[PDB]
RNA sequence: UGCCUGGCGGCCGUAGCGCGGUGGUCCCACCUGACCCCAUGCCGAACUCAGAAGUGAAACGCCGUAGCGCCGAUGGUAGUGUGGGGUCUCCCCAUGCGAGAGUAGGGAACUGCCAGGCAA
RNA sequence: GCUCAACGGAUAAAAGGUACUCCGGGGAUAACAGGCUGAUACCGCCCAAGAGUUCAUAUCGACGGCGGUGUUUGGCACCU
RNA sequence: UCCUCCUAAAGAGUAACGGAGGAGCACGAAGGUUGGCUAAUCCUGGUCGGACAUCAGGAGGUUAGUGCAAUGGCAUAAGCC
RNA sequence: CCGACUUACCAACCCGAUGCAAACUGCGAAUACCGGAGAAUGUUAUCACGGGAGACACACGGCGGGUGCUAACGUCCGUCGUGAAGAGGGAAACAACCCAGACCGCCAGCUAAGGUCCCAAAGUCAUGGUUAAGUGGGAAACGAUGUGGGAAGGCCCAGAC
């Protein structure tokens, strides 16, 4: 059931990154395989709970980007470095 | 190595020629035949090259790998070389010992009228 | 305490200590005191906030100590006018930025480590934090 | 060609030596004081060095 | 026990890239071999790096230990 | 025109090592011998000369393998020019610039002038 | 031919006392007092091993931490 | 007084009774050129011989050396004969 | 003597993992600076030569640092602004802070910073929340069912606290 509900994002860098992790959306990517790295945008509150879960970094996910499904595997990610919370994580598609 | 302790003893001519921006002659002696050639000061090709190996030259020599054989070389190079037009080059020993067959091969080169 | 074996020069500058730690995870054992405030920690600090943690958790368990001073800390003497150069190196700093892990410790009970990380952080001046070791 | 305005907002006194010497190549005196240029990256540049003190209009 | 120090020798890079120069004109002037003697460049004895034509500076990164050189061409 | 080999380069680790296989018609290296040219601060090791029975072990070249070296995005982060703000020994906001490391992956080079051998 | 090394070298050649002192200046610069600061000083608080027959907090308080005051010793020379 | 590094904020310069160290020479060769050569340290073996003399090979790779302090530089060697 | 095994211990060098550096660099910005080209703009703002000088006690604020105690309206530099040599409005008053550069006059208007209940010119304005402390209107570690918002989870009239 791990299966997280993302978006497209428009804007990027360090401006336009922090703006929306200020509204508890933290960026990701999808990058992998032979297609273009996809900038996804998803929301905190839900992944910051799934990774919680030991299995959330060994279980394939799911990933519902305007309505298209991803599966991946969580690659990288990256905590904020002394609050319990999250800045951007690697989605390898597998 | 034998071989790569030769390419440092050369490096030191070779790097001092192409400032210079002069036309080598550069001799490659074996065991067997000895090689010799003319390099445009571009560094990159040869304008006028003549060996041994060829056989133009092996067929009026009794061994390709001596001085006689090597006296032919220098009067091929400097007779084919004054018919390109190149007139003053410069003697690059390639590591070799100016002595024996590298020596012969400018002796017969300067004789020639190639400007040494 | 803890102190450098002969470093390459006895005095160095004041230096600012802006930034964010790299010594983020949980790496040898599997909890946490991670420094939330920015600052620095004497040599006299980091070993009396470490015999009141190594006798909450017993002779059992190990505890793993992330930061090293490496940093001399000059004192002038009282009633000493200023200029005449620099003076002497008294105490050896660490400078704690927010985000880096002071202690690690691993062979006991969570909640005994969550107890044993309340003493430690009563003996440092920097805000701490527990964390937990996360699967990657 | 086509050509574009701007305008000074604010003073120029607490200001670096290369924002007083950009507001002398624009042609600005004082606050309010009008002035036509054409529409150019040379002139784009000017005015998004400036843009804290000057109101453009396309 | 201290408060001793040198006079500044003035070194660097003199002439930049794309810059033209005259014949004799100090291009580099360094300690060591920071910079090397490509084409049409001489080196003196301070390892001071001229200009041997008229023309302009060109900075390279040629040979198999990727040091610099600084060539000339007649510009 | 193609596979081979040697020389002089361009570019210079995506181009270098490790392990394995492999080449001798030519070429290359090893190799045989040394009155003589020349030679070692002893010695034909090297340098040099006169030649060439034998060999492809060594050396070098080539093909495979990624066990390393190495190269390396997108995204994010660190930093920061300018203008503002704050709980102003440090940060934040607006705009512009944007690393290093790490990850996907790439990867055991590419190419030019000449001169020979070779199937044609 | 010069440690003319006070090394752009005042003479070739030169040390001290002044509470018997004097003149011209300076709060450009000290002593006393004020101001800024608060290392030190004094006071309080925090964690708490341990002491107290038993028992951390009746009473003390190791190892360390955080502030206040502007009485000490000082720092600074802003005022005279 | 002069030289090297930092301070010094990636051109140059940049202060303090700030932090670190040297010089007041040496050489007729340690200079010029030509030819050639290239290390330190360990490992293995070996008469006296030993942690460390000389010798042989390997590993390693410029961690060596550079008349002298430091920094830059160096095998195309500026290092060695 | 040779010399094997063993050890409540410490540990060289390599290997994997983890931090630090003004005098460390297999990497590496932003700016700044040097040169070329191009347009607009500026009373040539540029350089050289000559006449006259003054000045060589600087101060504070920002940023980047040395020193001190990341103390000082401290001390010393880099760079910028301001004062010095600049009034005016605001910061209660307050050279150096924010805004802004006074040729003169006017019982005219629009705005900057900052403000709009009264002292004292302008909102006792509008919508939606917060705070019980006179917080706002001096301050720390630490302490507390103070109280508001958000997400998640445990148990629950097969009866929980
Ligand atoms: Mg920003
Ligand atoms: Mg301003
Ligand atoms: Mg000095
Ligand atoms: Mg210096
Ligand atoms: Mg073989
Ligand atoms: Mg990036
Ligand atoms: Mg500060
Ligand atoms: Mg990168
Ligand atoms: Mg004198
Ligand atoms: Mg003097
Ligand atoms: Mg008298
Ligand atoms: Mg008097
Ligand atoms: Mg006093
Ligand atoms: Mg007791
Ligand atoms: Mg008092
Ligand atoms: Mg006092
Ligand atoms: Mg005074
Ligand atoms: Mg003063
Ligand atoms: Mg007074
Ligand atoms: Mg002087
Ligand atoms: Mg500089
Ligand atoms: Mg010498
Ligand atoms: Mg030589
Ligand atoms: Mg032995
Ligand atoms: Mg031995
Ligand atoms: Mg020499
Ligand atoms: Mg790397
Ligand atoms: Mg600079
Ligand atoms: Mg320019
Ligand atoms: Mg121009
Ligand atoms: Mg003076
Ligand atoms: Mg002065
Ligand atoms: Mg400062
Ligand atoms: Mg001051
Ligand atoms: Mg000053
Ligand atoms: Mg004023
Ligand atoms: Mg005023
Ligand atoms: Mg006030
Ligand atoms: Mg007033
Ligand atoms: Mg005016
Ligand atoms: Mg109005
Ligand atoms: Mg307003
Ligand atoms: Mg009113
Ligand atoms: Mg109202
Ligand atoms: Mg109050």
């Amino acid at each position: 059931m791990f299966t997280i509900n993302a978006e497209v994002r428009k804007e990027q860098g360090k401006g336009a990154s922090r703006r929306l992790r200020a509204a508890n959306k933290f960026p990701a990517i999808i990058y992998g395989g032979k297609e273009a790295p996809l900038a996804i945008e998803l929301d905190h509150d839900k992944v910051m709970n799934m990774q919680a879960k030991a299995e959330f970094y060994s279980e394939v996910l799911t990933i519902v980007v305007d309505g298209k499904e991803i599966k991946v595997k969580a690659q990288d990610v990256q905590r904020h470095p002394y609050k319990p919370k999250l800045q951007h994580i690697d989605f390898v598609r597998a | 190595d034998k071989k790569s302790a030769r390419i440092r003893r050369a490096t030191r001519a070779r790097r001092k020629l192409q400032e210079l921006g002069a036309t080598r002659l550069v001799v490659h002696r074996t065991p067997r035949h000895i090689y010799a050639q003319v390099i445009a000061p571009n560094g990159s090709e040869v304008l006028v090259a003549a060996s041994t190996v060829e056989k133009a030259i092996a067929e009026q020599l009794k061994y390709t790998g001596n001085k006689d054989a090597a006296a032919a070389v220098g009067k091929a190079v400097a007779e084919r070389a004054l018919e390109k037009g190149i007139k003053d080059v410069s003697f690059d020993r390639s590591g070799f010992q100016y002595h024996g067959r590298v020596q012969a091969l400018a002796d017969a080169a300067r004789e020639a009228g190639l400007q040494f | 305490m803890l102190q450098p074996k002969r470093t390459k020069f006895r005095k160095m500058h004041k230096g600012r200590n802006r930034g964010l730690a790299q010594g983020t995870d949980v790496s040898f054992g599997s909890f946490g005191l991670k420094a939330v405030g920015r600052g620095r920690l004497t040599a006299r600090q980091i070993e009396a906030a470490r015999r009141a943690m190594t006798r909450a958790v017993k002779r059992q368990g190990k505890i793993w100590i992330r930061v090293f001073p490496d940093k001399p800390i000059t004192e002038k003497p009282l009633a000493v006018r200023m200029g005449k150069g620099k003076g002497n190196v008294e105490y050896w700093v660490a400078l704690i930025q927010p985000g880096k892990v002071l202690y690690e410790m691993d062979g006991v009970p969570e909640e005994l480590a969550r107890e044993a990380f309340k003493l430690a952080a009563a003996k440092l001046p920097i805000k701490t934090t527990f964390v937990t070791k996360t699967v990657m | 060609a086509k050509t574009i305005k701007i305008t000074q907002t604010r003073s120029a006194i607490g200001r670096l030596p290369k924002h007083k010497a950009t507001l002398l190549g624009l042609g600005l005196r004082r606050i309010g004081h009008t002035v036509e240029r054409e529409d150019t990256p040379a002139i784009r540049g000017m005015i998004n060095a400036v843009s804290f003190m000057v109101k453009v209009e396309e | 026990r201290n408060g001793r120090d040198s006079e500044a020798k003035r070194l660097g890079v003199k002439r930049f890239g794309g810059e033209s120069v005259l014949a004799g004109s100090i291009i580099v002037r360094q300690r060591g071999t920071k910079f090397h003697a490509g084409a049409n460049v001489g080196c003196g004895r301070d390892h001071t790096l001229f200009a041997k034509a008229d023309g302009k500076v060109k900075f390279e990164v040629k040979g198999p230990k990727n040091r610099k050189f600084i060539s000339i061409e007649a510009e």
